[PDB]
């Protein structure tokens, strides 16, 4: 009961009441007695004491107030931070927060080669018009890559980063390439050897047949992957022989599939899995697809692909004094047990330089070809469609983005609504002092925001929206917000129906009266302020008491009233079912309750 | 339709699905307890696990004395545990091992422990899990104990004014000759036997709270007499695990995956192309009743051979007051008549006189053991029930480790690994898919010669890329733990303005160790959040609540806007998060609280981590 | 300086020493002298191993075999309260009294609980005749607007029937006495051997099922943020929240939550009284009639009532006693409800939509009389039930992270909107569901484990693990190798008796070997 003790002296100083209101407080004394001690009680300056001895904690909390947040990426290994190394990087993420230090170029690099990949991706939308489109888009992109408001025509070329966006945009600038090459994600090079096309036929359920080329000559090459070096063999659509020097499981794994598709080893070549008769589509919306990309794309589904893939290449039991430098089926550096032609090692795989710049020729498929065919880069060695938000940029050519969605539609129709005010006649408060609402229900911007509203069961939003408009209206009464809220949905006709307390949009959102909400908010002593979604909105008047009257905007044919305990908590139903100068409670929200009386 | 929710363990590892297999961490509703019938079995399993015969009575009870160390016999069946020790092996070990680590390695481990108690206060004693009265017949915290006994010291023989642990251990010695001793008692007095006895006693606690197995149902609970040399034993074993690399004890997490990740890319780069490893996950079984107070003794001499005389006895305490051990049996057997209308109760001491009565299997189990008893305790001569030294047996296990030979050499084979106290990782090496068998089975036969054994049905291995140590199942990468630890309020209650930060740093610690993730963080934050609510009564202002806190904070809330700076403890509302854990909220909200709240709050004129008017001594 | 030595210490370090060495001199120069011979070392570690037979398998040539599991009848129901077969009364919530001694009242005001009069004769059941009096009693101290009831009859006996007798002083004992009165050592009893449930999987399904209403479990409010992680960490929890908490297993956690909340409280305020605590729960939204959509509505809702014993909690480990009035609209059946006793209570009503009206129809009501036990601890396990979701988060974690990383991007919507998983086999054919949708089944496994917890679930949760680290090494063909399997197998079927969960998982381990072994070389059939 006053488990909590206390001091005598120091409590009759503060004059400490017993039982202030039926609450004891106490030698002994019980808890409440130290929320009565600091909400009622003495007053000291202490502040300067209490920092300078806690310096050290107050001097962690201030360090910590002057860091500058930076993104964080999810990844793997290839003091004063101590103190947050906890929040700062784990294993699989890590955040790139900064301290003092500056230099904004790599997030340019990320930036542009983001931006050049959407451009095009923008570009495959047509069948003709591929470098036309392309180039315009590019001549209707600028930038203001970090301080310098620069143009995207120019830093394509003067930039020097190897990838399948920047050299496929870039061919058709006639620039400079370094005779890289981009199979998917992975990246190779050519070693020595060459060898010519030729055409060769695999089947699918095993019925059909599909045509795919490749080389019959020997040729050696360089393969690349996270944080993974390769060298390799290819000989008549079979690998030969490979090498690896990067060890990890899964980048590993990864880069040999992909080596593999290039040379095209393996039965799956010949005929084809059951899951690609599943659809048999190598083709995209209206365009064609090789059987190399198809094969990756069913790799990217699921590792369980990745091995049997691999199991189609030859298993074998490794022999002694091998083992140093086997692999298993995956990644395990050694084991008694490997696969055919495989040779596991340390150290990365110095990569070689060429200094030999060249220019391609862009196709109907913007795939580029420097010679003998040898494709260099394409969209199908791209990533899927990635909405990410751009910045420091302006684009004006159309297909520049659709910028158009429900969120933004119903902001727009609010601020379409918000400015119809215009202090002025023939505009809300002219009809509202005129008490002319019928003409409310006939406005174009409601009837532009129509199609927003879920339709399934307008009629009834559109009922209680203008029982609200009228009963808000013909008395005087009113608040421009929640009126200005509800309008949308005074357009349609009225019908009979079931209620619930919100008004949802076609959009799954939803909206709801004398309440608050993310698409919709506000609050007194801002009253010239709208939120949306955030997005502060001006009003175009000013109000004091216009707004200060919300007791019909709760409910449509009721009014609020004095709070009363004892009347009965109620729902929406059975208000049909209520009489006159009967008071009744009901929640207006979370934990919100207030009472109500009819009229 | 049918369920089974393992089939998500085909597509996809085990090292991120594990967590599914075992509960949430908290205190266990299994209650498991110390009975008679299990302090009894334990001691059976203990003399058996001893392989021989021999005794010698004593001339301080008048006692026999089974000395079941460098006596082994009985060979059958030598698969199962073991505690004979030899030690010429035991030295050999230790002798390979400080060479490898060097000459003055234990003299400076010594010293070094040394030099940290001399400047130590007696007080540390105080800092335990509990212990056990000699004058209440009771299990309590440390400093209840620490107070009883020196005031008794000072009713009886004068105050103890040493004000020291040096001090303190003579005055128990002095005290270890004392023939009457007095106490405050519901006051009362002993003698030289009796207290001696008491002295030695030792009581089973049921409590085992942990994650993994709570295999501690009878956890020791000693008193307060040998508390301070098991203290300074601790600590030099732990000056010497600090230099081992296979030595996960002390700490864990960063470090440990540091210690496991060195070893292994060691190993990768120590061997050729032609040899090929394997790893063994190993589990040793009855760690606490194959582990000699004897075989520790000799071992600590052997260490501190070369030092101060003064450590060379010291060392030499604890061991002895193990080596005679009155264990203290639970509560008694109960009688009971056939419809079950009646029954008596006894205690331990009399069931020698009612042995007639009992069932075959606990008659079976008690006439052997009534030449041990006094009382109502049993004489244990040996063995290691308690979680302690737990650093000196993981000390002995890396000896273990260390060995190496020329037999093997010219196999061109040989191990390697890593121990816990009772739990261990070993990495083979050989050429051969035999050799490997050989290899095992000599590290097993050198690993039993000191009764560390291991478990058949709990120890398993594989290739060397997959295995777990202490909850932290290991892979080729993706290194998941499982030693999620979490805050209790209930059972600990202190402040309201302690414990909130303590979980804090609680939550902010596990995600350093990887066992927590940003999210999971979050999550455990809001429930403690709630947690501490609804242990201290209190809830925020914005909630319609009618508690008695709440009632004055109904009224006095609307004097203040500043609603953010307010107490958790006072209507308030959170504002740390995961970058603020560090920060108490006081200090978040110092320049935010209101000014008249603010100093309401900091006032040391007031009738009672940053110091707050929210203490409740 | 130096240890001031007594006597009795250094005569007993002369006693406690090896064998051959009988004083603590001798030992102390044989050790400080030791010198390394590895010759003899090396004979003596060879001789230990040739006099050992150490077995070494590789699960291939000697694989796994299937439990053998025990026989008898099948398991019974055992949690207190009911999941599936539950039926609850419901009312508006009001802020003015959120109690439970104020909502039973309430309930009661309106008169559909005097309503409930049991007939005299069960369908099944022990003691029909006390639990219609405590009934009774109950409804008259509810009319009295005190929830204490003063004749000590039936809960007397329902709390002695476990243990009640006299006690004879040891002192006071003889021979003949003894002779006279035939004592004995008290038998220990076990508890008997179960088969499996066969009526898991049900609870299981409608587990996973999405609850009418909403917001059972009551959670905290989420604090600021300064950076992409904590906004990141608040969209997953929000996420999560908003997919559980429309489920039914959220709420019996919020029953537990709220009716342990209470018992608590009364086990401390009337200890040594009786006292009755109703079984109720609170919700906060509901889905629309006419929308699939959710509605802000909130309710208190009514399950049963708990009575309570005499409850002290500081003597016999704080063993305490409850009686248990349930409600609900099914039959039982024999086997799963044995501890039960059940009877008719006139009937009650549904109510359901009809195109833009609601009705009511009208249904038979039953009532689940049963008696059980608790403890202080139990209280402490079961209201910290919400932790469940904490080991469900970091579930869903780790695999949006882990992916994250392997492609270096945010994964998470993608992962859980397309990432498919084993949840069971329907027409002997697997089935698989999003992450999204598999949330359920880990929480319902966690609480379930929460339920159950006890020594024989830590034992299989023990166990279990290595069996499962051996299927990972065959999966990536790995020798795994062990010393004695069939002890393990041992070890794990002596831990299975009267707990249904532990069976439940057994059979599914099995049933997963099975499924298994068509990839893998390690289990019979």
């Amino acid at each position: 009961k006053f488990p909590i003790i206390a001091n005598k002296r120091m409590l009759e100083e503060a004059q400490i009441p017993k039982e202030h209101n039926n609450v004891a407080l106490w030698v002994l004394a019980s808890a409440s007695c130290i929320n009565y001690w600091n909400f009622c009680g003495p007053c000291v300056n202490n502040s300067e004491v209490i920092k300078e001895v806690y310096k050290s904690r107050f001097g962690r909390l201030e360090r910590r107030k002057e860091i500058m947040w930076k993104e964080l990426r999810f990844t793997l290994v290839d003091p004063e931070r101590m103190e947050l190394i906890h929040a700062l990087g784990g294993e699989t993420w890590i955040q790139e927060a900064n301290t003092a230090g500056i230099s904004n170029v790599d997030q340019r690099k990320n930036d542009i080669r983001a931006v050049c990949r959407k451009v095009c991706l923008a570009a495959n939308a047509s069948i003709m018009n591929a470098k036309s489109k392309l180039v315009e888009y590019i001549k209707s992109t600028s930038m203001r890559i970090g301080e310098t408001e620069r143009k995207l025509e120019e830093l394509i070329l003067e930039t020097d980063d190897v990838s399948p966006e920047v050299t496929l945009c870039k061919s058709a600038l006639g620039g400079q390439l370094g005779k890289t090459l981009s199979f998917g994600p992975m990246l190779l090079k050519k070693i020595s050897g060459s060898g010519v096309k030729v055409k060769d036929t695999v089947y699918i359920q095993g019925v059909r047949a599909v045509q795919f080329e490749y080389w019959s000559e020997q040729e050696e090459f360089y393969g690349e992957y996270k944080s993974a070096t390769a060298l390799f063999s290819r000989k008549e659509r079979s690998l030969e022989w490979i090498t690896i020097g990067g060890g990890i499981n899964e980048d590993r794994k990864r880069l040999l599939a992909m080596c593999m598709i290039f040379c095209r080893d393996g039965d799956y070549f010949k005929d084809a899995p059951a899951t690609i008769t599943m659809a048999d589509l190598s083709t995209k919306l209206g365009r064609e697809i090789p059987y190399q990309y198809v094969m990756m794309n069913w790799i990217q589904k699921s590792e369980d692909n990745l091995e049997a893939l691999l199991y189609s290449r030859g298993i074998v039991e490794t022999n002694p004094g091998k083992m140093g430098s086997s692999m298993g089926i995956d990644g395990s550096k050694r084991a008694i047990k490997s696969l055919r032609a495989v040779t596991i090692q340390s150290g990365k795989i110095d990569m070689p330089e060429s200094k030999e710049k060249i220019h391609l020729e862009l196709s109907d498929n913007l795939e580029a070809f420097d010679s003998s065919g040898r494709i260099v880069a394409t969209i199908l060695d791209l990533p899927s469609d990635k909405k990410v938000t751009f910045q420091d940029v302006s684009f004006q050519h159309p297909d520049l983005a659709v910028l158009r969605d429900e969120k933004t539609a119903i902001t727009k129709g609010y601020e379409a609504l918000i400015k119809r005010l215009g202090t002025g006649d023939n505009d809300i408060p002219s009809l509202i002092a005129k008490k002319d609402y019928l003409s409310l229900y006939n406005l174009p911007e409601v009837k532009l925001m129509a199609p927003l509203i879920r339709p399934n069961r307008k009629g009834v939003y559109s009922r209680v929206a203008r029982k609200l408009v009228s009963t808000q209206v013909t008395t005087g009464h009113y608040s421009l917000h929640e009126l200005i809220k509800v309008l949308p949905f005074t357009y349609f006709a009225p019908k009979q129906g079931m209620f619930e307390g919100r008004l949802f949009f076609s959009n799954d959102s939803f909206v709801e009266p004398g309440v608050n909400n993310n698409v919709f908010s506000w609050s007194k002593a801002d009253s010239s302020k709208i939120y949306c979604h955030g997005i502060a909105i001006r009003v175009p008047l000013v109000v004091g008491d216009e707004h200060m009257d919300t007791s019909l905007a709760l409910l449509e044919g009721f009014s609020v009233c004095e709070n009363d305990p004892r009347a009965p908590m109620v729902t929406r139903q059975d208000l049909i079912d209520v009489g006159f100068g009967q008071k009744v409670r009901l929640f207006v929200g979370q934990g919100s309750v207030r009472t109500f009386k009819r009229t | 339709m049918e369920i089974n929710p393992y089939l998500m363990f085909l597509n996809n590892d085990v090292t991120s699905l594990i967590s599914t297999t075992y509960p949430y961490t908290g205190p266990p509703p299994m209650s498991h307890g110390s009975s008679t019938k299990y302090t009894l079995e334990t001691i059976k399993r203990t003399y058996d696990y001893s392989r021989t015969s021999v005794e010698k009575t004593s001339k301080v009870f008048n006692i026999p004395r089974r000395k079941f160390c460098n006596c082994l016999e009985d060979k059958d069946e030598l698969v199962k545990p073991t505690g004979n020790v030899d030690i010429s092996s035991l030295l050999g070990l230790a002798e390979m091992m400080e060479k490898r680590m060097g000459e003055g390695f234990f003299k400076h481990c010594v010293m070094e422990a040394e030099t940290e108690i001399l400047k130590m206060h007696f007080s540390r004693l105080t800092e335990g899990r509990q212990t056990y009265d000699w004058t209440s017949e009771r299990n309590m915290p440390a400093a209840t104990a620490l107070q009883l006994t020196v005031d008794a010291i000072k009713e009886t023989e004068g105050p103890f004014k040493g004000t020291t642990m040096l001090e303190y251990c003579n005055k128990m010695i002095e005290m270890l000759d004392w023939k009457e001793i007095k106490f405050k008692k519901v006051i009362d007095s002993i003698k030289h036997d009796e207290f001696l006895i008491r002295a030695l006693t030792i009581n089973t606690m049921a409590k085992d709270g942990e994650r993994g197995k709570l295999q501690r149902r009878a956890i020791a609970t000693p008193g307060m007499i040998v508390r301070p040399f098991s203290k300074i034993v601790e600590t030099v074993a732990q000056k010497i695990c600090e230099k081992l690399k296979e030595s996960g004890l002390p700490v864990g997490g960063n470090e440990k995956k540091a210690k496991l990740k060195t070893t292994v890319t060691s190993l990768n780069a120590r061997m050729n192309s032609d040899q090929f490893a394997v790893n063994i996950t190993g589990d040793n079984s009855k760690w606490n009743e194959c582990q000699q107070p004897e075989a520790y003794l000799a071992l600590l001499a052997y260490i501190t051979k070369d030092s101060s005389d003064l450590m060379k006895d010291l060392c030499s305490v604890a061991p002895v007051l193990f080596c005679n051990k009155f264990v203290k049996l639970g509560q008694g057997i109960r009688l009971s008549n056939k419809r079950k209308t009646k029954e008596v109760i006894i205690k331990a001491e009399k069931m020698g006189k009612y042995k007639n009565l009992m069932r075959e299997e606990y008659k079976n189990l008690f006439e052997p053991l009534e030449k041990y008893i006094q009382k109502d305790v049993c004489f244990l001569p040996g063995g290691m029930l308690m979680g302690m030294f737990n650093m000196l047996s993981t000390v002995l296990g890396v000896s273990t480790l260390c060995y190496m030979d020329e037999e093997l050499k010219a196999k061109g084979c040989f191990w390697t690994g890593l121990q816990s106290s009772d739990d261990f990782v070993l990495f083979a090496v050989a050429s051969n898919w035999s050799n490997i068998h050989w290899t095992i089975r000599r590290f097993n036969a050198v690993c039993k010669l000191i009764g560390i054994n291991m478990s058949l049905e709990k120890s398993y291995g594989s290739l060397p890329e997959l295995f777990e140590f202490t909850s932290m199942f290991f892979d080729g990468e993706f290194v998941s733990n499982l030693a999620m630890e979490l805050p209790a309020f209930t059972t600990a209650g202190v402040n309201e303005g302690v414990d909130f930060t303590a979980a804090m740093s609680i939550i902010k610690t596990n995600m350093i160790n990887n066992s927590l993730s940003p999210s999971t963080a979050l999550m455990a934050l809001r429930i403690c959040l709630q947690e501490f609510r609804a242990t201290y009564r209190v809830h925020p202002w914005d909630s319609r609540v009618k508690g008695g806190r709440m009632k004055i904070i109904n009224e006095f809330i609307k004097t203040i806007e500043n609603k953010d700076g307010l107490l958790i403890a006072d209507g308030g509302k959170l504002m740390n998060n995961i970058s603020t854990l560090h920060i108490p909220e006081e200090v978040l909200k110092f320049e935010k609280m209101d000014e008249q709240y603010r100093n309401r709050v900091f006032n040391p004129k007031n009738p009672f981590a940053v110091v707050s008017t929210h203490s409740f001594r | 300086i130096e240890m001031k030595k007594g006597k009795t210490f250094l005569e007993l370090r002369d006693e406690s020493v090896p064998l051959p060495f009988q004083t603590y001199e001798q030992m102390k120069d044989y050790c400080e002298k030791f010198k390394g011979n590895p010759r003899e070392l090396a004979s003596k570690v060879s001789q230990m191993q040739s006099n050992i037979k150490l077995p070494i398998k590789h699960y291939e040539q000697n694989k796994f075999r299937q439990i053998r599991l025990p026989k008898g009848p099948m398991a019974p129901y055992t949690h207190k309260f009911l999941m599936e077969e539950a039926w609850m009364f419901t009312k508006i919530s009001d802020p003015e009294r959120s109690r439970a001694g104020e909502i039973l009242i309430d309930f009661f005001k309106k008169g559909n609980l005097s309503a409930i009069r049991p007939k005299d004769k069960p369908l099944q059941g022990k003691y029909p005749i006390h639990y219609k009096n405590l009934w009774n009693q109950i409804k008259a101290a509810i009319a009295d607007r005190t929830m204490v009831i003063n004749e000590n009859d039936h809960s007397e006996f329902l709390g002695g029937i476990g243990r009640a007798s006299k006690k004879i002083p040891e002192i006071s004992l003889t021979q003949d006495v003894i002779t006279t009165e035939g004592l004995k050592q008290s038998e220990n009893k076990l508890p008997e051997p179960r088969s499996f449930p066969r009526w898991f999987n049900a609870e299981w399904m409608w587990a996973i099922k999405d609850s009418d209403l909403t917001g059972w479990v009551p959670m905290a409010e989420y604090p600021p943020a300064d950076n992409e992680l904590e906004d990141y960490a608040e969209h997953l929890n929000k996420t999560m929240e908003g997919v559980l908490q429309g489920t039914n297993c959220a709420r019996e956690m919020g029953k537990c939550i709220l009716t342990v909340g209470a018992l608590m409280t009364e086990c401390r305020l009337f200890p040594g009284k009786i006292k009755v605590v109703p079984i109720y729960a609170r919700s906060k939204e509901r889905k629309s009639m006419q929308e699939g959509l959710p509605v802000p509505s909130e309710m208190d809702c009514l399950f049963g009532i708990c009575v309570k014993s005499k409850s002290h909690l500081n003597k016999d480990d704080g063993m305490y006693t409850i009686i248990t009035f349930e409600f609900s609209i099914r039959e039982p059946n024999l086997e799963k409800h044995q501890k039960y006793t059940v009877f008719e209570a006139g009937h009650t009503t549904v109510r359901m939509k009809k195109g833009e009206s609601v009705i009511g129809r009208e249904v038979p009501l039953y009532l689940y009389c049963r008696t059980t036990a608790l403890s202080k601890i139990k209280n402490d396990w079961l209201s910290k039930a919400r932790r469940c979701f904490i080991t469900t988060m970091d579930t869903v974690e780790t695999i949006c992270l882990r992916e994250s990383a392997k492609a270096e991007e945010n994964l998470v919507e993608k992962t859980l909107n397309e990432k498919q998983m084993w949840i069971g086999k329907k027409n002997g054919e697997l089935i698989a569901q999003p992450l999204r949708e598999a949330l359920r089944v880990q929480l319902v496994q966690q609480f379930y484990f929460c339920i159950y917890n006890d020594s024989q679930l830590e034992g299989f949760c023990n166990e279990q693990k290595k069996i499962l680290m051996a299927l990972e090494g065959d999966k990536k063909n790995k020798s795994s190798f062990g010393f004695n399997p069939e002890g393990l197998l041992e070890k794990i079927e002596e831990c299975l008796i009267n707990n249904p969960m532990c069976l439940f998982m057994a059979q599914r381990l099995n049933e997963l070997v099975i499924e298994a072994s068509k990839r893998g070389a390690k289990f019979f059939k």
